[PDB]
RNA sequence: ACUGCAGGGGAGACUGGAAUUCCUGGUGUAGCGGUGGAAUGCGCAGAUAUCAGGAGGAACACCGGUGGCGAAGGCGGGUCUCUGGGCAGUAACUGACGCUGAGGAGCGAAAGCGUGGGGAGCGAACAGGAUUAGAUACCCUGGUAGUCCACGCCGUAAACGGUGGGUACUAGGUGUGGGUUUCCUUCCUUGGGAUCCGUGCCGUAGCUAACGCAUUAAGUACCCCGCCUGGGGAGUACGGCC
RNA sequence: AACAUG
C-alpha cells in the first residue's frame, strides 16, 4: 500500500454540491481493495494558467490516497474516461 | 546563501505555486542556478517542480 | 467605408522584406501595404529605408478606414524594425505598447542544413 | 527488489547460525534468488540489456562462490546443489 | 502468429500458416449454424456476374451477432474463440447470464473467460458495444453502423479499426480503415476496440491449388486473349494492348462512383 | 549484511506545452519567396500576411554548466510501473573465496538490409535555376529513399584521453560533484579543519627525441593479456568462416 | 560574383 496523491482538475461548469459526492463513486473502487483514502481537500473554482480543453476556470481536487499500485492506476483509467474531469496527476509522495 | 539549505525541511512543491514565482522570470522561464543561489540538489527540486506545475496549469509555460 | 477607431499594427521582418499589416483587435486586416509593394524589386526591399516606406504607406492607406491608435507585435529578425515603428509614429498614428511575438520552438522542427557560402 | 525482511527468510533456511550473512551458503542462496527475480523480469522487457547485463555479473559472481565451496568440502556442495539446484 | 513452413516440396518454399494459438474450441456451436452452398459467380439467371469464382471447400454460416441492440445491461461470458471460414476475423462465443448464445467478431484482447458489457453504462474496454454518444474522442472502435438500428457494417476485416475523431451536435466523425473521413449518425452502435487476427495478411499462400481452395479459380489476363473476347486481345508477338487501358466491357479507368449520390454530404474528405 | 545518500543508468505504459506544415472558415489585395546579385518557383482561379478551429508527425526552450550517471556505444518534457550499478558509515558475518584472461561469448554510434507500420520537417539520389571555359559541385527552388516505430540482420567509426586491466608507493597549490566527522555550531556561516570516493586546472621530483606527462602519470615498481618490426604493393589477392 | 595553370 503506497501512499499516492492524486490530483484532479474538473470541469467548471458543474456545481459545487455535486463534486464530493459525485467522486465518492470513483473512490468506492479504492476501498474495495483494502485501499485508504485520508484528504479529499477541495480547492473550488481558480483561474487556469492556460486554456484546458476550450475553459478557462476549472475545479481543482487533491485525493490523497493509499493503495495499492495496481488499483491506483485502475483508478485514474476510470477518471480520465469520465467527461467532466479535464486533468488527472498522481504521483508518489515519499522517497 | 542557499535559501533551502539555510532554512531545513521546507517543502518544495508543485502545490505551492507561491513559492515558485520567485525562481521564475518575467517571460516564465526556469531562472539560472548562479542567480538564485540554489545548490545542485534544490535546482534540480526547483525544476521539476516548475515543470509539474505547468501541467497542472499553476504556472504558464510562456507569458510574455 | 468602414470605421474602427483602435486596431493592431503587425510587422513582420525578416532578412529579405518586411510586411506591415494592420488589423481589428480580433484579426481582420485593414490594410497591408508591404516593402514590395512600395516599388522596390530583390535586396532593397530588406533596407530600412524600404521598412519605413512601407510602414507609411500601410498607415495612411488605414487612416481612409478611421484608425487612430494601433497596437505594435514585431516579430524577426529584421533591421527594418524599429524604423517601422518610428514610421508609425510620424504618419498619424499612436503607437501605443509594442510586443515581441517571434516564434521560439522548444526544440522543434529541425532547421535546413547550414550553408557552405 | 529483496527487501530488508525478503533476505531474513532465506537467511533463515541457509544460514549456519543465527546471523551468518557472508558463508558460500547463505551468499548463493541470496544471488539465486536475485537471479530468479530478475530472469522473470528479463521475459517482459525483452531489450533491458543494462539490466541483463547486471544478471550477467551476479552469474559470474555465484559461480565463482559455488567453486569455492567445492574446493573446501564437497559434502556442503553436494547438499547446496540439491537445496538450490544445477542444470 | 505466422508458422512458416519448410521447404520440403516446391509447393511450401515460401509457404506460411496461421499459427491457430487463439483458438479454443475447434468445432462450432451447433444451433447457431446455418447452411450455405456455393454459387459459382453466378446469380439467378444462371450467368456468371463474377468471375473467378467457384471450387472452394464446403462451409457452414456462423451466425454473428452484429445488431447487439437487446441486451443493454445483461453481461456476458466470453466461452470459447472459434475458427470461422466466412471471414478474417476469429469469432468469440458469448454465454449471457440469462441464458442465450451469441457469435461477435472477437477484439483484440478478449481473451477466453472475459465479462462483455453492453449499452450506454458499459466500460470502455475492448468488445463492449455502446452507442457512438458514450464513448470519447480519439478511441479506436470498429463494426460500426452506418443507420441507427441497422446493423455493423464498417471496419470488420481482421485488423481493422476506426478512430472516432469527435462529435459536435448529432454527428460524429469517423476515420474508416482507407483514410475517408465520414460522419454518421451519434445514436450509431460500435465496438470498442480494434478486429483481432492482424497478422493474417502476411500469410504467404504457396501453391496454385491452395487458392483453389479458398474458391478462387484461376484468372486471364486481357493481353492474351483475341479482341472478339477483351479490347487488350490481338496482336502478333505479345503487345501491351494497343489502346489506353479498359475493362473486358470497354470501360475506361477512372473514378466509378455516382458523383452525385446522395451520402455526398456525409463525406468530409476523400481516401488519399 | 545493515544503515543512509546522490544520479539525463535502463526497459514498458500513459501523457504535456511551444513551434513547423497541412486542412476548413473569416478578413484582405497583389505580390510573396530567395541571393553576393538574381533566376527557377509560388500567387493573382484570391497567395504571403492575419485571426479562429482541426488533423498529424518529430524533437523536447528555459533548467543546462566546465555538471551528473553508464563497461563502452551512449543518456536530459512529465508521471507511474518494473529494474541494474556506485559512494559513505557501522565492523555484524565469510575466511584468500583474488587479479588477469589465449580461444569463446555477449553488448556495440551512424549508414545500410528484411518484413510491417508511419511520414510534419529535414533531405542522399534525381530535376530545374544560377555561377563558370566547363560545373555531373559549392549557393537557390523543389524533391525519393532514409531519418520515426515494432521485430530481426549488420558489427563497422578519428568506437579517441589516438594512452589495456589490477595493485603499491612518490611535494604541494587550486575550483567543482557525492558522503562522513570535529573546536566558539550557530563564530548563520552553512565558515574553517580532518578524512573517503569522483571530476578539472596549475605545478615539484622524476620521465621524454621533443611537444609534453606529472598522486586521474606518459614517475618508481610487480602480475597477466592484446599488439609492433622500413615504405609501397595491401588490410588487397587466394583459401576458409560468418 | 570573383581566382585555373607553370
Ligand atoms: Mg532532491
Ligand atoms: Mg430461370
Ligand atoms: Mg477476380
Ligand atoms: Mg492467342
Ligand atoms: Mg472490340
Ligand atoms: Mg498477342
Ligand atoms: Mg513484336
Ligand atoms: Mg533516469
Ligand atoms: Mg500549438
Ligand atoms: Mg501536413
Ligand atoms: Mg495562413
Ligand atoms: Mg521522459
Ligand atoms: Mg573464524
Ligand atoms: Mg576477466
Ligand atoms: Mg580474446
Ligand atoms: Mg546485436
Ligand atoms: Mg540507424
Ligand atoms: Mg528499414
Ligand atoms: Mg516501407
Ligand atoms: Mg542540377
Ligand atoms: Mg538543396
Ligand atoms: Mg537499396
Ligand atoms: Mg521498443
Ligand atoms: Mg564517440
Ligand atoms: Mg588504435
Ligand atoms: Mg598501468
Ligand atoms: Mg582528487
Ligand atoms: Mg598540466
Ligand atoms: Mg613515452
Ligand atoms: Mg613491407
Ligand atoms: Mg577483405
Ligand atoms: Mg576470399
Ligand atoms: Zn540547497
Amino acid at each position: 500500500m503506497r501512499p499516492y496523491e492524486i490530483m484532479v482538475i474538473l470541469d467548471p461548469t458543474l456545481d459545487e454540491r455535486t463534486v464530493a459526492p459525485s467522486l465518492e463513486t470513483f473512490l468506492n473502487v479504492v476501498r474495495k481493495d483494502g485501499g485508504k483514502v485520508e484528504k479529499v481537500d477541495i480547492w473550488g473554482k481558480r483561474r487556469l494558467a492556460y486554456e484546458i480543453a476550450k475553459h478557462a476556470e476549472g475545479i481543482y481536487v487533491v485525493i490523497d490516497v493509499k493503495a495499492a499500485p495496481a488499483t491506483v492506476s485502475e483508478l485514474d483509467r476510470q477518471l480520465s474516461l469520465n467527461e467532466s474531469v479535464l486533468r488527472t496527476k498522481v504521483m508518489r509522495t515519499d522517497k | 546563501k542557499c535559501v533551502f539549505c539555510a532554512k531545513k525541511d521546507q517543502a518544495i512543491d508543485y502545490k505551492d505555486t507561491a513559492l515558485l514565482r520567485t525562481y521564475i522570470s518575467e517571460r516564465g522561464k526556469i531562472r539560472a542556478r548562479r542567480v538564485t543561489g540554489n545548490c545542485v540538489q534544490h535546482q534540480r527540486d526547483i525544476a521539476l517542480a516548475v515543470k509539474n506545475a505547468r501541467e497542472v496549469a499553476l504556472l504558464p509555460f510562456t507569458s510574455s | 467605408k468602414k470605421n474602427v477607431p483602435h486596431g493592431a499594427a503587425h510587422i513582420k521582418s525578416t532578412f529579405n522584406n518586411t510586411i506591415v499589416t494592420i488589423t481589428d483587435p480580433q484579426g481582420n486586416v485593414i490594410a497591408w501595404a508591404s516593402s514590395g509593394h512600395v516599388g522596390f524589386k530583390g535586396s532593397r526591399k530588406s533596407t530600412p529605408f524600404a521598412a519605413q516606406l512601407a510602414a507609411e504607406n500601410a498607415a495612411r492607406k488605414a487612416q481612409d478606414h478611421g484608425v487612430r491608435k494601433v497596437d505594435v507585435f514585431v516579430k524577426g529578425p529584421g533591421s527594418g524594425r524599429e524604423t517601422a515603428i518610428r514610421s508609425l509614429q510620424a504618419a498619424g498614428l499612436e503607437v501605443g505598447a509594442i510586443s515581441d511575438v517571434t516564434p521560439q520552438p522548444h526544440n522543434g522542427v529541425r532547421p535546413p542544413k547550414r550553408r557552405r557560402v | 527488489a529483496l527487501t530488508a525482511e525478503q533476505k531474513k527468510e532465506i537467511l533463515r533456511s541457509y544460514g549456519l547460525h543465527e546471523t551468518d550473512t557472508g558463508s558460500p551458503e547463505a551468499q548463493i542462496a541470496l544471488l539465486t534468488k536475485r537471479i530468479a527475480d530478475l530472469t522473470e523480469h528479463l521475459k517482459v522487457h525483452k531489450h533491458d540489456h543494462h539490466s541483463r547485463r547486471g544478471l550477467l555479473l551476479l552469474v559470474g559472481r555465484r559461480r565463482r562462490l559455488i567453486k569455492y565451496i567445492s574446493q573446501i568440502d564437497v559434502e556442503r556442495y553436494r547438499s547446496l546443489i540439491e537445496r538450490l539446484g544445477l542444470r | 502468429a505466422i508458422r512458416k513452413y519448410k521447404p520440403t516440396t516446391p509447393g511450401r518454399r515460401g509457404a506460411s500458416v496461421s499459427d491457430f494459438a487463439e483458438i479454443t474450441r475447434s468445432t462450432p456451436e451447433k444451433s447457431l449454424v446455418r447452411p450455405l452452398h456455393g454459387r459459382g459467380g453466378r446469380n439467378a439467371h444462371g450467368r456468371i456476374t463474377t468471375r473467378h469464382k467457384g471450387g472452394g471447400h464446403k462451409r457452414a454460416y456462423r451466425m454473428i451477432d452484429f445488431r447487439r441492440n437487446d441486451k443493454d445491461g445483461v453481461n456476458a461470458k466470453v466461452a470459447h474463440i472459434e475458427y470461422d471460414p466466412n471471414r478474417t476475423a476469429r469469432i468469440a462465443l458469448l454465454h449471457y447470464l440469462d441464458g442465450e448464445k451469441r457469435y461477435i467478431i472477437a477484439p483484440n484482447g478478449l481473451s477466453q473467460g472475459d465479462v462483455v458489457e453492453s449499452g450506454a453504462n458499459a466500460d470502455i474496454k475492448p468488445g463492449n458495444n455502446l452507442p457512438l454518444r458514450n464513448i470519447p474522442a480519439g478511441t479506436l472502435i470498429h463494426a460500426v453502423e452506418l443507420r441507427p438500428g441497422g446493423g455493423a457494417k464498417l471496419a470488420r476485416s481482421a485488423g481493422s479499426s476506426i478512430q472516432l475523431l469527435g462529435k459536435e451536435a448529432s454527428y460524429a466523425s469517423l476515420r474508416m480503415p482507407s483514410g475517408e473521413i465520414r460522419r454518421v449518425d451519434v445514436r450509431c452502435r460500435a465496438t470498442v476496440g480494434e478486429v483481432g487476427n492482424a497478422e493474417q495478411a502476411n500469410i504467404n499462400w504457396g501453391k496454385a491449388g491452395r487458392m483453389r481452395w479458398k474458391g478462387k479459380r484461376p484468372s486471364v489476363r486481357g493481353v492474351v486473349m483475341n479482341p472478339v473476347d477483351h479490347p487488350h486481345g490481338g496482336g502478333e508477338g505479345k503487345t501491351s494492348g494497343g489502346r489506353h487501358p479498359v475493362s473486358p466491357w470497354g470501360k475506361p479507368e477512372g473514378r466509378t462512383r455516382n458523383a452525385n449520390k446522395s451520402s455526398n454530404k456525409f463525406i468530409v474528405r476523400r481516401r488519399r
